């Protein structure tokens, strides 16, 4: 229940701002800039700014602060979930999210944030809906908005049906210090570009664990994802019903299901890393990293990065496979791999002086992270089983889908 | 099928064999793979993470894995055990309080099916102090010569001095290939 | 299918040699489709093996049963989850309604001797779906 | 060919599953 | 690539080498690079701090960076070990009672992972006196023959006469130049 939702600048000047209750002066915002810097500071810095008897919830966005201020005790996720929405409209519609964009299109941004939300309550959330009714290059709004289905366009033609999928998964692992690993979790993404003719009813269908289980083959390999997160278009109904995942696709790329399950396999790549660092004379760099992963596949654009010392120069990297580059804005040695074929051993010597004059203050021991993306690669061995995609009109769909790896939280405790 | 190609390449030297560097650590086995590779005693930092190298001798490119002793490094070999066709292990006749630790950490490689047909590379490190033990007493502490279906033999090799090397080198080939 | 009637003697080999009673990860060929075994399909599958030998009244396993699914899989793509028998004691019906493999017991469930054994009918009559109707949804 | 898994047909249903 | 400009750099002399300076206080240190740097016994006063000069000779320009003896300025020393390729020590043959702090500041200097590249440099100062000790005795009793992994040379030099210190300048050029 925010009162009025504006966007600021690096600078504290707000790009616009349009009221949508007027219980909350717009001069609330001059000293949002002033609490800001003072809880920075303070480190007492929280998205959500307190203001007297006004609470002004902000986003760091990519150039400017949300600022949403708000005065009575309004739903602070729905404040939240309204403030992505609106990043997410804007990014649809502007690709740039910064100070060239917000007074570039000031004419058409004022219509798309009064159409937005009224009254604090926001009542247009789609972008293709948004884009149909509201445009910067007016007719009547759609009726898919009043229509039950508000995800799915009628009408749309399409010369070929044609459906990209992306089996996206995000290996994240925490290494402590120890050698052990804590939070091994990995989540998928099933993310379909669906392009086709019509308003098809998808009928998602894999190799789930649980449907199996209720299928009566729950023998074979089955992915029994912990967390399932349907998309707007899937129907919540069938899924706890009987774990049908029909609903109508969008018109365009989007998330249909992500799954989110801890893993208890062992890490995709396995890097050891020895830190043979003297006292204000050198420092060793003694890191391995092991090819956890099938030989058939590779790890394309591997780069396991190796926090160096901050004043840390003058370093010499002895190295077997991979480029190593020194980045000093990142403060650290990244591995950068080209192609990781799985069952590899690289083996890496790193060398480098150091000040006499010793540190003034510590620096922390930030952990070591790897970007390895193997793509092709199911570690959850989840596959996908059929998609049921039926049209009133009646046509022969081609949908295609790829499973792609990547390292998410894959990150390793420093010594 | 034709194999002159095959004959080809094996009358002037194809066969290339692999070995593996395991033992405790401070046991000297990054300082043999060093002097199997380059030759020299070379101070290094403590293997982290894993050592890859690879040795030419007698026209075979025993190419050897090294692996740490550390805590955090040794549930790590394992990762090299897949594809490994040879496992030595690297002993500290000079540290009595980690034999014990080494000798465990032996059984325990050795105790899995997958390392089956590797067999037992003992290295007697640190052969430059007194207190070294000799080729019977290392191995029978160890009870190399109750390890049944494993070739394992016992040789001394100091680090600093580099002799012993080619004794363990020509029984590890011996071990692998058994040809003219 | 010349791959298939290739591959069927060394599925036949392999499953013959592992009695009756070490790499990670899920690999997967690029641009190869993966669904599961149609009717249609399972019925021709299963005249080919009856035709070719070795599938009726060789002894039911789990190591063979998995070995043939695996070839399946790799000869056609298709996912090895509809060669299923129903749940026993006694005769296990085909999982996947056309498959003409079943299996029968040749003497708890588990500890049964169970063969694989033609049928004809299992093609035309969801016999498994009748059984187990909560199972077919 | 596309970096990431190059995309793959898909069925419709489960076949086996009737 | 082309070397061609290396070559002929190298053809008329460009090698130039590096030498270090320290010491005990009153151990001649500042003497001796006066007389390498200029040639004259000239009277200063105690370096609290450091020396910076260069000395060329043989075509080499080897820098002395000559470091007081003093408590303050003793541990200032480190400073000038980063890029630092010699070291020389100073050692006071007729200050018995200061052999001992000389000695174990030699040993602290030698005693540093940093510093390991440069090898020893003993000049025995004060070769004035009768008190002073031989080219053996000083060795013997800093132990410099027991520095391995160290080229340690005893040369007796003073500070009055000047004689001495090109056998010492010749010492560290071989040192650390091996070539022709
Ligand atoms: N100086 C010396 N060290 C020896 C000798 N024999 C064995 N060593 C040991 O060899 C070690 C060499 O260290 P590394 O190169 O890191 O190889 P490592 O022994 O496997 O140690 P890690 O790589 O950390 O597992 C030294 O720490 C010594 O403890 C010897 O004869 N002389
Ligand atoms: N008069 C004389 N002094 C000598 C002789 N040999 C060594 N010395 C010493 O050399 C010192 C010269 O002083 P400095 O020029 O400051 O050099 P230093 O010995 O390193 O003293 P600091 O620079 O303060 O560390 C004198 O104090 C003497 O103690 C010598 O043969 N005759
Ligand atoms: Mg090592
Ligand atoms: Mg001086």
């Amino acid at each position: 229940s925010a009162s009025a939702v504006y966007v600021l600048d690096l600078k504290g000047k707000v790009l616009i701002c349009r009221n949508y209750r007027g219980d909350v002066d717009m001069s609330e915002v001059e000293h949002f800039m002033p609490i800001l810097m003072e809880k920075e500071e303070e480190g007492m810095l929280s998205p959500i700014l307190a203001h007297g008897g006004v609470r002004f919830m902000w986003i760091k966005h990519n150039n400017l602060y949300l600022v949403a201020t708000s005065k009575k005790n309004a739903c602070v996720s729905l404040v939240f979930s309204f403030l992505y929405k609106v990043v997410q409209v804007f990014s649809e519609y502007f690709k740039e999210l910064e100070e060239e964009s917000i007074r570039d299109n000031f004419v058409i941004i004022y219509e798309l944030l009064d159409e937005l939300m009224d009254f604090g309550y926001p009542q247009t959330t789609d972008s293709k809906i948004l884009q149909e009714y509201i445009t910067q290059e007016a007719p009547r709004p759609p009726a898919t908005v009043t229509n039950a289905v508000s995800w799915r366009s009628e009408g749309i033609k399409y010369r070929k049906n044609e459906v990209f999928l992306d089996v996206i998964e995000a290996v994240n692992l925490l290494v402590s210090a120890n050698g052990n690993v804590l939070r091994s979790e990995i989540v998928g993404s099933i993310k379909m570009r669906v392009f086709l003719s019509g308003m098809p009813e998808l009928r998602l269908g894999l190799n789930d664990k649980v449907l199996f289980d209720n299928t009566g083959r729950g023998k074979s390999k089955s992915v029994e994802l912990e967390d399932v997160k349907f998309h707007q278009c899937v129907r919540l109904s069938r899924f706890e019903n009987d774990r049908t995942i029909s609903f109508i696709p969008p018109d365009g790329e989007f998330e249909l299901m992500s799954y989110r399950l801890n893993t208890h396999v062992k890490p995709l790549i396995w890097i050891e890393s020895v830190i043979e660092k003297h006292s204000h004379s050198r420092i060793e760099y003694m890191v391995k990293a092991k090819s956890q992963f099938k030989r058939r596949s590779t790890a394309n654009n591997v780069e396991i990065h190796i926090p160096v010392p901050n004043d840390a120069d003058s370093p010499k990297f002895k190295t077997t496979v991979g480029s190593v580059k020194w980045v000093p804005e990142n403060s650290e040695i990244v591995w950068s791999v080209k192609s990781f074929p799985g069952g590899k051993e690289y083996l890496m010597r790193a060398h480098f002086g150091l000040p006499s004059v010793e540190a003034e203050d510590k620096e922390g021991k930030p952990p070591i992270s790897v970007k390895f993306e193997i793509p092709y690669f199911t570690t959850s061995g989840i596959q996908v089983r059929y998609l049921k995609i039926i049209e009133k009109s009646g046509y022969q769909a081609l949908p295609w889908v790829r499973y792609i790896t990547q390292n998410g939280d894959y990150q390793l405790r420093t010594q | 099928g034709n194999i002159f190609a095959n004959l080809f390449k094996g009358l002037f030297g194809k066969k290339e064999m692999r070995i593996l560097m395991v033992g405790l650590d401070a046991a000297g086995k990054t300082t043999i793979l060093y002097k199997l590779k380059l030759g020299e005693i070379v101070t290094t930092i403590p293997t982290i993470g894993f050592n890859v190298e690879t040795v030419e001798y007698k026209n075979i490119s025993f190419t050897v894995w090294d692996v740490g002793g550390q805590d955090k490094i040794r549930p790590l070999w394992r990762h090299y055990f897949q594809n490994t066709q040879g496992l030595i292990f690297v002993v500290d006749s000079n540290d009595r309080e980690r034999v014990n630790e080494a000798r465990e950490e032996l059984m325990r490689m050795l105790a899995e099916d997958e390392l089956r047909d590797a067999v037992l590379l003992v290295f007697a490190n640190k052969q430059d102090l007194p207190n070294a033990m000799n080729a019977a007493e290392i191995t029978d502490k160890l009870g190399l010569h109750s390890l049944r279906h494993r070739n394992w033999y016992i040789q001394a090799t100091c680090a600093t001095s580099g002799d012993g090397l080619y004794e363990g080198l020509d029984w590890l080939s011996n071990q692998l290939r058994n040809q003219k | 299918s010349k791959s298939s009637v290739i591959g069927w003697p060394a599925v036949r080999e392999r499953m013959r040699r592992a009695e009756p009673a070490e790499e990670v990860g899920f690999p997967v060929t690029p641009q190869v489709p993966l669904r599961p075994m149609t009717y249609k399909a399972a019925v021709d599958l299963s005249h080919f093996l009856k035709e070719k030998g070795g599938l009726e009244g060789l002894i039911h396993s789990q190591r063979r049963q998995d070995i043939l699914d695996l070839w399946i899989y790799h000869t056609q793509g298709y996912f090895p989850d509809w060669q299923n028998y129903t749940p026993g004691p006694g005769v296990r019906y085909p999982l996947t309604f056309g498959w003409c493999y079943k299996l029968v017991p040749v003497e708890d469930p588990e500890r049964e001797v169970l063969e694989w054994r033609f049928d004809s009918r299992l093609a035309f009559h969801h016999v498994a779906r009748e059984l187990h109707p909560e199972y077919f949804k | 060919d596309r970096k990431g898994g190059s995309y793959s047909q898909a069925a419709g249903s489960d076949s086996a599953q009737s």
